[PDB]
């Protein structure tokens, strides 16, 4: 989907535009023998505040075999902590220290 | 039945390399 | 003979004794111990203050080894293309000066 | 001899540069224990015999 | 007796893990787990590959 | 948390750094030892280091843990390392430069924005200390803050090769370095290097000062002294190897002069321009650290 | 905003209560280990994710 300035110059108040986000993390390396880009990929669109508030992994991949790509993100320890029932059936993170 | 013999050896399998498209790294 | 000769009588004599002339195979075809500090094949250390012997240093077959390889084929099929540009008069080049 | 010859010469062209074939991962627990400690993660699904 | 609750099996949730995958990647190493453990894992391992 | 100790964190078994010899644990200083130089017809004079711009990246909130720790040593040293320069860390590591930031360093060198009690991490003012210059790692990439990344490589040979008597004159001749070497040595000490909690290192750094400091430069003068060995490598326009008596040693020429080569060796880890940069203004900071 | 309410709303009236669904026993033996100590005897057939 692409955006137009102009359309984001003028579309009406209280509409609710949808917007795309590359997360370029998973581009592979180009090759040694490419051509040089003698040009500039450019961009005007940018987010105000974080985007990626819905994501719990991000690069399922390895950097080299071992190291972890930058940007990469590992499921919140919170996700699998399943702890405990209460003493009145509320759900309960495990405790944290032993006390 | 008669009693028999028979031999073996281990096979080859040096196939040249398999050309994948897919890459396991970023 | 029997130079080339690495097992012998694969079968019990009785259920639990060796039959006589039976051959185990020798240690060697087993060690598959190290490559060298510059990459020579080599045995794994006999005890534990000597260093390993070199493979090929003997005369041992050993049929278990470390081998080098690509992960993955070195023909990915990026060949090298360049830009020639020709010069623009012939008469004006600088055969000169070596 | 000639076959010496044309071994050591064969041996001599060997050009040969090995790309890693197919190859399996087992866990341990599908392994017997004693297998399991000589193998080292992966494997060429072509073993040869030792 | 009044039809108060819904009995249901196998409950589905209100939050479920949504996956985009780049399909150029792929171990050339291929893991061979015990048939067990793909029973209770599988649905993970391949949702998160 | 971690109180820092007096000498700093360095001081502590935890943090010390170690480079596997053909294989075995030692001391970065004693495969230092094993270095040597022929020196060239050439000369590297050290130009005064421009001061490091007082702008820092806004402060700006993400989501997630940032792993500063291995985005820095993956920066560095690590074989191609991507986005090195990619902004949204060091925004985080700005946020920990803040007075009374809640953001905290665990000692695994992932920043928590959330106070997560059964993590350790470093003393909030030690990382403020840290932060308030490294987080200019985060202006690598912008035009009017990028490091010279020529002229700043001969203060690297006079870090690295450099004599006692060359780095009181401060010019030192452009050196070819070698070593007997094992195969692929640069890539695992690279590899050795990589693994380093270097947080430590650098938070000791900046939080340190007069003579705690000092002695703190002179205890780990080695340490620094194999980043920018493997920097150096890095940005050596040839490495070879040569043999003798049955013994490789491994040549690198030259040593304090950056090729600015980019493309990828087998011989050793390579610096995209990208790295280049980020490289160029990691040793502007620290470089400015050290001479101090 | 008004996915929201329908959201809580379609919450607010969940009257769904869970009756246990077909259930798998594994032997210890035949699960690896680090799946083993998670598990707690029985475990419906559909996992889900995790």
């Amino acid at each position: 989907q692409h955006v137009d300035a102009e359309s984001i110059m003028t579309a009406p108040k209280g509409k609710l535009f949808h917007l795309q986000f590359m997360d370029g993390l998973l581009r592979p390396e180009p090759s040694a023998f490419d051509p040089p880009a003698s040009g500039e990929d450019m961009r005007l669109i940018y987010p105000l505040q974080p985007i990626s508030v819905a994501r719990s992994m991000r690069a399922i991949v390895n950097h080299n075999e071992v190291d972890r790509p930058r940007g990469a993100v590992a499921p919140s320890s919170y996700e699998m902590d399943t702890g405990t029932l209460s003493r009145n059936g509320d759900l309960l993170y495990s405790p944290v220290a032993n006390g | 039945k008669i009693a028999t013999a028979s031999s073996a050896r281990q096979a080859d399998v040096e196939k040249p390399a398999d050309v994948t498209f897919t890459i396991e790294n970023v | 003979i029997s130079v080339a000769r690495s097992m012998r009588a694969i079968v019990n004599h009785n259920e639990v004794d060796r039959p006589r002339g039976a051959v185990a195979p020798s240690s060697y075809e087993m060690d598959t111990g190290t490559l060298s500090r510059n990459g020579d094949l080599l045995y794994s250390p006999v005890a534990n203050g000597q260093v390993g012997i070199p493979k090929l240093e003997v005369d041992h077959i050993s049929f278990s080894n470390v081998v080098s390889m690509m992960t993955a084929n070195i023909r990915t099929g990026d060949d090298m293309a360049v830009e020639r540009v020709n010069p623009d008069d012939v008469r004006a080049i600088n055969i000169r000066n070596a | 001899v000639s076959g010496l010859l044309m071994v050591l010469f064969k041996v001599m062209t060997d050009n040969r540069l090995v790309i890693v074939g197919e190859t399996t991962t087992p866990m341990s627990n599908t392994l017997s224990t004693v297998v399991n400690n000589v193998l080292r993660t992966t494997y060429h699904n072509n073993v040869g015999v030792n | 007796l009044s039809d108060d609750f819904k009995q249901i099996s196998d409950p589905k949730g209100y939050l479920t893990y949504s996956v985009k995958y780049e399909d150029q990647f792929t171990k050339k190493d291929k893991l061979r787990a015990s048939e067990a453990d793909d029973r209770i894992v599988g649905p993970t391992v391949n949702l998160f590959k | 948390m971690l109180q820092q100790p007096t000498g700093g964190y360095t001081t502590l078994e935890q943090f010390a750094f170690t480079i596997r010899n053909d294989g075995t644990n030692a001391t970065p200083t004693q495969f230092l030892q094993l270095l040597s130089y022929e020196a060239t017809e050439n000369e590297l004079v050290k130009k005064t280091i421009p001061t490091p711009e007082t702008h820092l990246p806004s402060a700006r909130n993400v989501p997630g843990n940032v792993y500063i720790e291995d985005a820095i040593t993956q920066a560095l040293f690590g074989i191609s390392a991507q986005n090195v320069n990619a902004h949204g860390y060091f925004s985080r590591l700005s946020a920990l430069a803040l007075p009374n930031t809640s953001a905290r360093l665990g000692l695994d060198g992932v920043i928590y924005n959330s106070e997560t009690i059964n993590i350790p991490f470093y003393d909030p003012a030690a990382v403020a200390n840290f932060a308030a210059t490294y987080a200019k790692l985060g202006n690598a990439s912008t035009p009017r803050y990028r490091a010279d990344m020529i002229d700043i490589y001969a203060h690297v040979g006079l870090e690295l090769a450099g004599t006692d008597a060359e780095r009181a004159a401060g010019v030192m001749p452009v050196k070819r370095a070698k070593f007997d070497s094992w195969e692929g040595s640069l890539i695992s000490l690279s590899r050795d290097v990589v693994n380093w909690k270097i947080l430590a290192f650098l938070i000791d750094l900046c939080s340190l000062e007069g003579e705690a400091l000092r002695a703190f430069k002179t205890r780990n003068r080695d340490v620094f002294r194999m980043m920018l060995f493997i920097m150096s490598t890095a940005v050596a326009a040839n490495v070879v190897n040569r043999k003798v008596t049955k013994r490789v040693d491994r040549v690198l020429e030259y040593i304090g002069v950056n090729s600015m080569r980019t493309a990828g060796r087998t011989a050793t880890i390579t610096y995209d321009l990208s790295r280049h940069e980020f490289a160029a203004k990691f040793l502007q900071l620290t470089f400015t650290r050290w001479n101090a």
